[PDB]
DNA sequence: TATACAACCTACTACCTC
RNA sequence: UGAGGUAGUAGGUUGUAUA
């Protein structure tokens, strides 16, 4: 690769040369190739498979477009404000969140049930409450930074309290369809039976 | 496993290469299964034993089959991995690192720093600063000894997150003009990348940048070279994360990939994960069985 | 079946011969099936208020491919 | 709908300053990066291990295929591939007797039965590397069937 | 200190070979 | 342990909030 083209001897410099500068792989095919063009005389698997692995060397990838599907199924609306309601001495201590019919969390110092909505009637038929204490919080703050961090709550743990509450939605509506549970190390399986469908 | 381990201990302390063969692996026709099939047949597969078992043999005495040539030149690589050791003391953690670099003379240096440094957490997957400063001086001091000048970058990766303490001793460590990255390589997060036509999965290189900090990379699934897949049902990616650090998430992905060719233990195109951190599993893997060694020896040959 | 161990026998049994095709369109299959609206699933959080998942998943595309294989 | 960024394959050298991505074929073509002259090798096993050591050691002397030559490439053999000798009749040989792994293996701990069995084979080894003159590159254990459970 | 979660960590057995 | 990969199971730790 140090030979300039101006420096080539007479007599070479106006034939066809065969780069074996860059790699001796690409310089052997086109050897072959010349050789295979221009009826080249030659005589078990020994160099059908080594021709074979001369040519597949070097299989580089095209240009091609391709479109990939995937798994993350996006979330196309989220319900407006997080409510935050205080509920005291209308929920029992020794009475757990969970067995609810809507996702509710008791979590922060006060203010407990987090779930989006209310009419938990029937499960704690207090139905005495009054609304003027209720935090309401936007979610759009709460999902899309923003300022929606205080003294009360900090944007991390506002966020994992979302995710709790998705992740406990999906349990629940999984179960008015028509499929039966598995329970594997750390989460659920949800699995259609044989006389469905 | 501890057959194998404890043999490997011991040997080294007298420092001596081994190789351990089973009498199936090599006469696979006569342990048969009770049913005239043999339990592990290698009928369709004997070259790539032949290939796998020469390599290694070769490797183990004394000689080079490749090396690596498309690598930054004058950064550092480490690979820090933690195996629980919970014998008689307490649940400590042992860390065991692995260093790769090349310079002065287009060579590649592929050794392990040894000496586990410990930590008396049940959790705690961290080092103290004492032990984070011996392992940078260790390493540096390597580096500095093998090509007289000290390095222009570091490259810490690991299978976890580093804090603030471990960062500002590696720092106060660290000489006036040598930067340092720390990159996080998690394995099993849950994404999965269809091909919407054919019936063959995505390539391997394809990459996904989610954040100028943190990126996807396809390091297994089909290549074109084999016409065949690194792997089965669909593929799984590699997250990485540029934690404690500033560089571009290009360059990172790119030494990944080179990391990911150096595999000495077998003749395969390539591995899903980075050789530097599996060889640091096995060297620790070896270690933790044994009992106190003073100054382990840093070469490959003993452990593998 | 109540054994831990024959269903791991069993998945990695039948896993095997399954690949790209075989496994895409048994999880989008399995998705719009659950699905009340034809775009979307509908999660009750609330009598008045709901969470909406898409029926469609996200979709990559990139400028680099291979030639399939026969 | 997002897009993937492409990664080009790394390169790895090999002899004459040459360049590939796959170990096998670029072995094969251009060979190894440095010269060690041979492998002297040792066995420590029965002599059953001996035989099919040796079996394998010269069945790898000479060319061996696959059933799909381009997924997997085949085998030159040792010395087309490598240039390093590496033969049967260059072996040194340590004996373990069937009446020490009856011995040892059968009964006792777990943890005693291994640490019994490790005990003989490097016992073996060492002595072997201190109390002797033939040199030996690499040591093979060729354990058998019974040890391994 | 112990029990309800989301986010991270390691360590084993059992089954495949394209 | 000739190797590589996929999946299951078991536990643990930190940051809240409670009893
Ligand atoms: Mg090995």
């Amino acid at each position: 690769e140090n030979l300039s083209y101006d420096d080539i001897n007479i007599e070479i410099v106006r034939l066809n040369a065969i780069d074996f500068k860059k790699s001796w792989a690409k310089g052997l095919q086109d050897l072959l190739d010349a050789f295979e063009k221009q009826n080249v005389p030659k005589k078990h698997s020994k160099s059908n498979l080594l021709y074979q692995q001369i040519f597949l060397h070097d299989k580089q990838a095209i240009e091609k477009e391709e479109t990939y599907d995937s798994n993350w199924f996006p979330i196309i609306s989220f319900p407006n404000e997080l409510r935050f309601h205080r509920y005291d001495w209308r929920l029992p201590k020794q009475f757990d969140v969970r067995t609810l019919a809507f996702p509710a969390i008791r979590y922060k110092e006060y203010l407990c049930t987090f779930a989006w909505e209310y009419d938990f009637i029937h499960q704690l038929p207090k139905t005495e409450t009054y609304n003027g204490q209720e935090s309401i919080r936007i979610s759009t703050s709460d999902i899309l930074s923003g300022r929606y961090d205080t003294d009360f709550i900090r944007n991390y743990e506002c966020q994992r309290l979302i995710v709790q509450l998705i992740n406990k939605a999906f349990e629940l509506r999984m179960k008015d369809k028509n499929v039966r549970e598995y329970q594997m190390s750390k989460t659920f399986a949800y699995w259609i039976e044989k006389g469905k469908l | 496993a501890q057959f194998h381990d404890q043999l490997k201990a011991r040997l080294l302390e007298h420092t001596i290469p081994t190789q351990i063969l089973r009498e199936s692996t090599l006469a696979w026709r006569d342990f048969k299964n009770t049913f005239g099939a043999p339990i592990r047949d290698f009928s369709k597969i004997e070259g790539h034993l032949a290939w796998t078992i020469s390599t290694a043999a070769y490797y183990k005495a004394g000689g080079k089959p490749w090396k690596l040539g498309d690598i930054r030149p004058g950064v550092c690589y480490l690979g820090l991995v933690y195996k629980k050791i919970e014998k008689s003391k307490n649940p400590q953690n042992a860390c065991c690192a692995a260093q790769m670099f090349l310079d002065n003379g287009d060579g590649t240096v592929f050794k392990g720093e040894v000496g586990p440094w410990y930590n008396p957490e049940k959790g705690e997957y961290h080092l103290k600063p004492k032990e984070a400063k011996a392992l940078l001086t260790q390493a540096l001091e390597s580096y500095k000894e093998q090509n007289k000048s000290y390095p222009k970058e570091v490259f810490i990766h690991a299978r976890t997150r580093f804090n603030d303490e471990e960062w500002n001793a590696f720092n106060e460590v660290t000489p006036k003009n040598t930067n340092l990255v720390g990159v996080t390589i998690t394995k099993s997060k849950p994404l999965k990348l269809y091909k919407t036509e054919g019936a063959f999965p995505i390539m391997r290189g394809n990459a996904y940048i989610v954040d100028e900090k943190k990126a996807f990379l396809w390091t297994l699934g089909f290549v074109p070279k084999l016409q065949s897949t690194l792997s089965m049902e669909v593929p799984n990616p590699i997250f990485i994360e540029i934690n404690k650090g500033e560089a571009e998430i290009q360059q990172v992905l790119k030494d990944i990939l080179a990391l990911t060719k150096l595999n000495y233990n077998a003749c395969i195109y390539a591995d899903g994960e980075p050789v530097t951190l599996r060889f640091a599993n096995k060297i620790g893997e070896i270690l933790t069985a044994s009992t106190e060694i003073k100054t382990p020896p840093l070469a490959f040959k003993y452990y593998i | 079946i109540k054994s831990k161990s024959i269903q791991h026998s069993s998945r990695r049994k039948q896993g095997k011969n399954w690949w790209n095709d075989k496994w895409r369109e048994k999880l989008l299959a399995f998705i719009r099936f659950l699905s009340d609206d034809q775009n979307a699933i509908y999660l009750n959080v609330g009598s008045e208020e709901k969470i909406l998942i898409s029926n469609k998943p996200l979709k990559f595309f990139g400028k680099m491919s291979y030639v399939t294989p026969s | 709908m997002k897009e993937l960024i492409y990664i080009e394959e790394p390169s790895i050298l090999f002899a004459h300053g040459q360049k590939c991505t796959d170990p096998r074929d670029g072995l094969a073509l251009f060979g190894p990066l440095n010269q060690i002259y041979g492998i002297k090798s040792g066995v420590v096993g029965t002599q059953k291990g001996l035989q099919i050591f040796k079996s394998y050691l010269d069945k790898i002397q000479k060319p061996i295929y696959n059933h799909n030559n381009i997924t997997r490439p085949m085998f030159p053999g040792f010395e087309a591939v490598f240039g390093c000798k590496w033969e049967s009749q260059n072996i040194v040989f340590k004996e373990i007797t069937d009446e020490e792994i009856r011995r040892y293996l059968f009964n006792a701990s777990t943890h005693k039965r291994t640490y019994d069995l490790v005990t003989l084979f490097n016992d073996k080894i060492i002595t072997a590397n201190k109390n002797d003159e033939e040199r030996v590159d690499v040591w093979f254990v060729i354990v058998p069937e019974e040890i391994y459970k």
